[PDB]
């Protein structure tokens, strides 16, 4: 004869979401009061190592399904809105600006810088300055002498604050008391199926916020080999994600000197702009070794045939137009932003059986961020030099379409959805809860005693 | 073993752990949506703590009734449960049983226990 | 079932461009993750062409010689698509179709929900 | 080889009874179909998951096996008589014609 | 009877549902006004079984004592109480004599008998 | 008598409908008389 | 019939119909609406 | 300041419900104005 028993903190898990609790390093937070990443508050880092690795344990993951990603993006956003919100509110500003190219220049005819001085208002209800401030192309549009700022019918034009770092600072998640995160450990993941092993952590680790379009930069590598991972290959909708098993370092930098002018538009109300430049000006550029490239390609290559066959041909191809943000490669360095044209990497053809590329990029002041409409930040200017160093870690492909009468397939730089740029660092992951309710048979029959 | 490094260890064995288990946030306790996860993560806690006032367990790990298994929803044997399953995989084969298991307890065990002691008492 | 309004018909003299449109209401296009392009000849089966991706702009082509000879443009701000093609033939003469597709995951496979009415482009002496 | 191709073809019907078409394709990728008569653009009516579609009266329906993917249409209504097309993402089958 | 159908019945009849009415949000438990009032369920909750802690009575739904009953409080017959009227009209016969009563729980029963027993384990 | 239409204070629609509930908070703490001494072991 | 007090004139009455009243209200004639911007972006709607 | 009359060539149902009437608006830019025109009930306006 058996009976029911029950055993409180039975070791049983379910699939679940929950809200996670922001982790951060307070240091960043000490050296830079003002980063917008940096939690003014936030739960400890917890690096210690994981107590459980659940020896003899499966377990089925979806990185396409995984919430998580979501939450790392709806926090991402709302940091930044809320950083910038009180900062100059610079809409009043936008004024007809009357003006032709910059003359006496030294230059590098370039059509890029813009000599431009119009009126605004000052302190005093009463007066008016001239304001004589430089801009480049992008930012601006003919009515041809006569030019507006090109987001004016947009709702507002605001300055990002000075004060503000847009440096990214590592974030990690960490579970809720009574909720758990799993970590796949198998080597070359797909980030999907089964799990042959697995480890239990109370945190996230490593993750960090870096904004880029084309190329995903100072990711986390694969172990062993690069993986190309996507939702599905049949799906031409579907991007793809590179994964590179090394990095390749790419070198940017801007020319040179751009002093700055402080202008008051009213009571207290800073205004930055572009003052002179001092030396030559030269176009802003990067860099990427041309040897480093080839092995990191090769290596893509070879993967890529094991989706489509050793009897085919892998073709790369530059942009397929569209919008500024994906037609070109877009990151943050220095607090300036750059707009790179890539199409030197990707003219190749690869057929089974000291150099370096240069890529020439473009500096523009207003961006709208995560393709938002209506809205836009103008950002101050960097005073005079900028330097990158950074570590390409696999780029966002997708596949050309159409049907073939050869084994040819064509891959494209494409996507420009952010939260791709996420997923590379969150697949790793899962989010569960944990039952402490059991119930099994038994021989004790609870003897009543009394 | 550690925090649910009993899940891959034996159903027996597993019991060996659960006071582990207890300690490692089960409790509730974390060191605006920081704030309604602390909220959440109590509710949760004493919501649980509630059956086993009502079950008559409370207090205590490991919990004995008068209530007859259902076999009929395992086909196995008690040795067979206790030392070739874990706790993963047993928790699937009863899932569809809660409801029903709960409420016998309830009404064959707790309220009528009660009620023989007041008998008792008087 | 909303029909799109879609851009009047015309003819055209071979190597012409022509610019080919179409408008829905906000809620829809706001909605709407793919707007594809399809053509019908007379006495054909449908052919796909390509799609514009409604957030990023980005374009995605059958046959490269559509790649060559079609762009495909959006606009966010005024709930509408375009189609410029250019380099214009008498095989070109058909019926062209707006699109539209809001499933957003995998396994789903592709959808034309909602549709124009379509309309006739003649290429002639 | 062509990814996706479709049958019977065209054939004559007899309404009261059941019609049924037919496609096959290859690397395994879901199905959904339409329809269109002259003059019109096309409808959808059958999912990827078969589930029909919103506006559908509720005579359609489907399933798969392997590569070939078959649906039927309730009763051979004349209302339904129609060009019926099986597509796979960016391909289409040939078609086929409902006649009596 | 479900949740309160035991307030149409007598005193004795309703004590059958107790777990009933423990069950039916009384636990405090859940399926920016919204928060606070998810607080505030807990903290009654807590709080109540703070004072059954006190009384030694926690983990039960009925509990004795040596404290002794004044007739003087009722004016009722034992079985009057238990058979003729409801818990309703009962809280309002004696609603004054909850500060006494709670007071001589703790001091002559709680505190009096954990003493007593732990110098019989000494 | 004479009647006419008036109020335009909002708070009377709303009570049009609420008027027929009540809010009411449980309170499970309770005292009855038994013949039970509480018997101690020790 | 329901009110706070009867003798009271400052309080108000609610007569409950048991039966509804149905009514019909229409409005004249496709009246076009003008979008005008009066700043950046600053959306402003006005009877055409 | 609105300035303005009555709406006037109207199908009409003289009834000085509605008016036609224009003033000076701000537009996108500091140093542009324009006229809106449209029209007005004539519980929304005061001499
Ligand atoms: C991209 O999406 C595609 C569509 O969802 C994925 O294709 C699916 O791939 C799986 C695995 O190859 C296929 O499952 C196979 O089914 C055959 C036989 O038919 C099955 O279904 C019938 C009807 O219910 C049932 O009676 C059979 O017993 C099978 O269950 C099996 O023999 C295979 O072993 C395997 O189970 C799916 O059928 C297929 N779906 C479609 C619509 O073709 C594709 O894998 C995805 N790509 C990636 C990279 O994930
Ligand atoms: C906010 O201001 C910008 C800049 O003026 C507006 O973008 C402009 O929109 C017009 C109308 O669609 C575009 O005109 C087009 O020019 C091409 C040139 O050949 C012509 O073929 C088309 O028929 C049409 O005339 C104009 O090019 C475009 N400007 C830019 C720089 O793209 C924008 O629409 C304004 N926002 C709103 C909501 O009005
Ligand atoms: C933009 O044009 C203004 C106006 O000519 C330039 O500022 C002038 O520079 C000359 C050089 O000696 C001075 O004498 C003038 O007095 C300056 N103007 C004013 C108002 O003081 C300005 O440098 C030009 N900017 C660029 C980038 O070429
Ligand atoms: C700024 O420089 C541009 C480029 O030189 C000027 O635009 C050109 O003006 C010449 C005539 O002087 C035309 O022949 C070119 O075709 C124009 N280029 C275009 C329109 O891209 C521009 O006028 C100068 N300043 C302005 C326009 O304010
Ligand atoms: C990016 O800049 C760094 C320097 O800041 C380059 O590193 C130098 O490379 C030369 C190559 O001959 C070495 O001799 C130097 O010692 C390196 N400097 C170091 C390591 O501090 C780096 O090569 C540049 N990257 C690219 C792609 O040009
Ligand atoms: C990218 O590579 C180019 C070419 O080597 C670098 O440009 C050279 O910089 C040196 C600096 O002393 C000059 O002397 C050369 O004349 C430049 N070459 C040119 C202009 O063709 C460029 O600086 C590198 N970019 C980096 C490192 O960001
Ligand atoms: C960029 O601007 C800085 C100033 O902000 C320049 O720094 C000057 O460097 C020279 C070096 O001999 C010093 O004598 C000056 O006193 C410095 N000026 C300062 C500190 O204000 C720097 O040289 C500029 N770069 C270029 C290329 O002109
Ligand atoms: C991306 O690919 C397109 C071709 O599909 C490139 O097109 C070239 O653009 C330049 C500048 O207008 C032309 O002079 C060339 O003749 C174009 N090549 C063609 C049409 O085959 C494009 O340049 C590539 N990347 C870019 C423009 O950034
Ligand atoms: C991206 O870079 C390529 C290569 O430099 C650009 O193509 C060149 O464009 C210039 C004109 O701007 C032509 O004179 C060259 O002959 C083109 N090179 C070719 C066709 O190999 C391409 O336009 C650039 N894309 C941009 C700037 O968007
Ligand atoms: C790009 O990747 C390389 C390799 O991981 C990074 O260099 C390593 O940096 C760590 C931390 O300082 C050192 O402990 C390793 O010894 C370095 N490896 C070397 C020098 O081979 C490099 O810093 C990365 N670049 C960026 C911008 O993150
Ligand atoms: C995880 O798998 C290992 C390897 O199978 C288990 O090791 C067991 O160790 C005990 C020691 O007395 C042996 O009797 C068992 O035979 C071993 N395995 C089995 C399947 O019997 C380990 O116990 C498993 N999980 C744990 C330890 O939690
Ligand atoms: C509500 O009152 C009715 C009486 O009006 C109760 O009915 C009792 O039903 C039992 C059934 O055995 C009889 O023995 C009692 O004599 C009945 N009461 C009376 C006064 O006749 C009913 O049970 C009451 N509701 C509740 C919840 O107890
Ligand atoms: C209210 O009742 C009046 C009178 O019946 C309706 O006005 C009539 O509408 C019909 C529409 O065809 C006209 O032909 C009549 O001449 C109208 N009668 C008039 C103007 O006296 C009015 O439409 C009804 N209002 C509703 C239904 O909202
Ligand atoms: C009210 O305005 C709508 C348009 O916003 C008018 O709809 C028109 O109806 C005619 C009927 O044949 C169509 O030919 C037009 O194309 C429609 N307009 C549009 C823009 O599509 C409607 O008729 C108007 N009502 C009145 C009283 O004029
Ligand atoms: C309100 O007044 C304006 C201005 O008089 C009227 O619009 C004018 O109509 C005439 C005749 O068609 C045009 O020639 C003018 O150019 C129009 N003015 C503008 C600014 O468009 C408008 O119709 C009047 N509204 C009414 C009568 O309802
Ligand atoms: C409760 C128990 O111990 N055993 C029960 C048995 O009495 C019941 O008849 C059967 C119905 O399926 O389910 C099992
Ligand atoms: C300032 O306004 C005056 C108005 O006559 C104009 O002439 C002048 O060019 C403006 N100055 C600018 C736009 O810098
Ligand atoms: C990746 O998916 C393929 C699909 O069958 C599977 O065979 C392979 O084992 C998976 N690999 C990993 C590392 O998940
Ligand atoms: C890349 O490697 C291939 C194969 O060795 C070579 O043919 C090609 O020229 C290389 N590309 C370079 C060095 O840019
Ligand atoms: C239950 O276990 C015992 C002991 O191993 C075994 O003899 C008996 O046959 C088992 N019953 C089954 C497998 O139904
Ligand atoms: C539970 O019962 C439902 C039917 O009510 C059934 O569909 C489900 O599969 C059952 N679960 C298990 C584990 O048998
Ligand atoms: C009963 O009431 C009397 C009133 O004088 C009081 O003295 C006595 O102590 C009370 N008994 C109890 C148990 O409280
Ligand atoms: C109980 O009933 C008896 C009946 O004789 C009565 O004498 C006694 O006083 C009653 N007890 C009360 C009302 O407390
Ligand atoms: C409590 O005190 C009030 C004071 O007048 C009294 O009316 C009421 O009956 C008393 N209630 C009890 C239970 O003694
Ligand atoms: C509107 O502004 C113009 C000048 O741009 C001025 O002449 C006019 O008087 C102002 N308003 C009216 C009603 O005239």
């Amino acid at each position: 004869n058996l009976w029911v028993t029950v055993y409180y903190g039975v070791p049983v898990w379910k699939d679940a979401e929950t809200t996670l609790f922001c982790a951060s390093d307070a240091k960043a937070y000490e050296t830079e009061k003002h980063n917008v990443w940096a939690t003014h508050a936030c739960v400890p880092t917890d690096p210690n190592p994981q107590e459980i690795h659940l020896e003899n344990v499966t377990e089925e993951f979806n990185m396409w399904k995984n919430n998580m990603v979501e939450q790392m993006h709806t926090d991402i956003i709302s940091l930044w809105d809320q950083s910038l919100k009180p900062c100059v509110k610079l809409t009043p500003l936008c004024v007809t600006l009357q003006c032709t190219n910059v003359t006496n220049a030294i230059t590098d005819m370039r059509g890029e810088l813009k000599n431009c001085s119009f009126n605004m208002t000052t302190e005093l209800r009463d007066k008016k300055q001239k304001v004589y401030s430089l801009f480049y192309r992008l930012d601006v549009v003919q009515i041809n002498k006569e030019y507006r700022l090109i987001n004016c019918n947009t709702s507002a034009i605001t300055q990002a604050c000075p004060k503000v770092s847009f440096e990214p600072i590592p974030i990690h998640y960490c579970a809720p008391a009574g909720f758990a995160i799993l970590k796949c450990k198998d080597k070359k993941f797909n980030g999907t199926g089964p799990c042959p092993s697995v480890s239990t952590v109370q945190c996230t680790h490593g993750i960090k916020p870096v904004v880029s379009t084309q190329l995903l930069l100072n990711g986390s590598l694969a172990e062993e080999e690069v993986m190309i991972r996507s939702e599905n290959i049949t799906n031409n909708a579907k991007n793809i994600l590179v994964q590179f098993n090394t990095p390749v370092q790419i070198n940017c930098t801007r020319p040179n000197n751009n002093t700055r002018k402080s202008i008051r538009i009213g009571p207290g109300q800073a205004f930055y702009a572009t003052g002179d430049i001092i030396g030559d000006i030269r176009q802003a550029h990067c860099n990427v070794s041309k040897a480093t490239w080839n092995e990191t390609l090769g290596k893509v290559v070879k993967q890529l045939r094991k989706h489509f066959g050793n009897n085919t041909i892998i073709r790369f191809a530059n942009s397929s137009g569209g919008d500024l943000e994906v037609t070109t490669h877009s990151f943050n360095c220095g607090g300036e932003f750059f707009y790179c044209n890539t199409s030197g990497l990707f003219n190749s053809t690869w057929i089974s059986n000291n150099d370096s590329i240069t890529l020439p990029c473009r500096i523009k002041q207003i961006i709208n961020m995560w393709q938002r409409i209506g809205q836009a930040m103008y950002a101050p200017p960097i005073q005079g030099v900028i330097r990158c160093v950074s570590n390409i870690t696999g780029l966002i492909l997708t596949r050309d379409g159409g049907s073939t009468n050869s084994t040819t397939e064509t891959f494209r730089p494409g996507g420009g959805d952010m939260r791709d740029n996420w997923r590379s660092e969150l697949y790793k992951y899962k989010v569960v809860k944990i039952e402490p309710l059991g119930v099994a048979p038994t021989r004790c029959k609870r003897r009543v005693v009394g | 073993l550690g925090f649910l490094g009993a899940a891959g260890s034996t159903m027996g064995a597993a019991s060996m752990t659960l006071t582990v288990q207890a300690r490692n946030l089960l409790s509730g306790i974390v060191q605006i949506k920081q704030l309604q996860a602390r909220v959440l993560a109590v509710e949760r806690y004493l919501r649980d703590q509630q059956l086993l006032g009502i079950w008559g367990c409370s207090g205590k790990l490991i919990c004995c009734t008068n209530v007859p298994w259902n076999s009929s929803w395992s086909n196995r044997n008690l040795s067979e449960i206790w030392d070739n399953m874990t706790w993963l995989q047993w928790d699937k084969e009863i899932s569809n049983y809660t409801q029903i298991i709960y409420g016998l307890l309830e009404e064959s065990q707790n309220q009528q226990e009660k009620n023989e002691q007041d008998l008792l008492a008087l | 079932q909303v029909q799109l309004v879609q851009s009047g018909s015309g003819v055209k003299k071979p190597g012409a461009s022509v610019r080919v449109s179409c408008w829905t209401s906000e809620d829809i296009f706001e909605r709407t993750e793919l707007i594809h392009w399809v053509r019908q000849a007379p006495g054909q089966g449908l052919e796909w062409i390509g799609w514009v991706k409604t957030v990023t702009g980005a374009v995605n082509f059958g046959s490269p010689d559509f790649r060559q000879r079609v762009s495909l443009t959006r606009d966010r701000d005024l709930f509408t698509a375009h189609m410029d093609i250019r380099g214009l033939t008498q095989g070109d003469t058909a019926t062209y179709f707006c699109a539209r597709q809001k499933f957003y995951t995998g396994g789903q496979g592709w959808y034309f929900d909602l549709w124009g009415r379509g309309t006739l482009i003649v290429v002639s002496s | 080889e062509i990814v996706l191709t479709q049958s019977p073809g065209t054939l004559s019907l007899s309404p009261g009874e059941t019609a049924s078409l037919s496609c096959t394709a290859a690397s395994y990728g879901h199905m959904t179909w339409y329809q269109k008569k002259p003059g019109q653009p096309p409808k959808l009516l059958i999912f990827a998951t078969s589930k029909r579609a919103s506006g559908i009266p509720d005579r359609f329906s489907g399933s798969q096996f392997g590569k070939q993917y078959t649906l039927t249409i309730t009763r051979m209504e004349p209302e339904d008589f129609a060009r019926y097309y099986c597509q796979q993402l960016e391909f289409f089958g040939q078609g086929t014609r409902l006649e009596i």
